[PDB]
């Protein structure tokens, strides 16, 4: 008798296929809150990089949904 | 044009991070976007 999944260990489960900047951006802008810009520069990169970074992050996590 | 698909990515997770609920066409959004909310709660919840 096995028990569901809580929201974290799923969304966990599905993190760990992220690259780890993609996957550190995600967090920020939503668990943070952080915007773009603040996310940018928390993490060094440019606020189009990020942009895109989180973007791909979006996408990639659509397409792990599917499989299951 | 693609430079849409990237701004409304950014207003999708700003909406999340504000905790903005939004209805979405695709179920499959909802259902995303369901997801992520909360684990936003979760991990935000000390």
């Amino acid at each position: 008798m096995a028990i569901e999944a809580d929201s974290v260990t799923r969304m966990n489960e599905l993190l760990e296929i992220l690259p780890a900047k993609q996957r550190e951006i995600l967090i920020l802008r939503v668990v943070v809150g952080l915007s773009a810009e603040e996310t940018a520069a928390a993490v060094g990169s440019t606020t189009g990089a990020v942009r895109v970074a989180q973007h791909r992050a979006l996408q990639r996590l659509k397409d792990e949904i599917v499989a299951a | 044009p693609p430079l849409d698909e990237l701004a409304r990515t950014d207003l999708l997770l700003d909406a999340l991070a504000e905790r903005e609920e939004v209805d979405f066409a695709d179920p499959r959004d909802d259902a995303l976007a369901a997801l992520l909310g909360q684990w936003r709660d979760d991990l935000r919840w000390p």
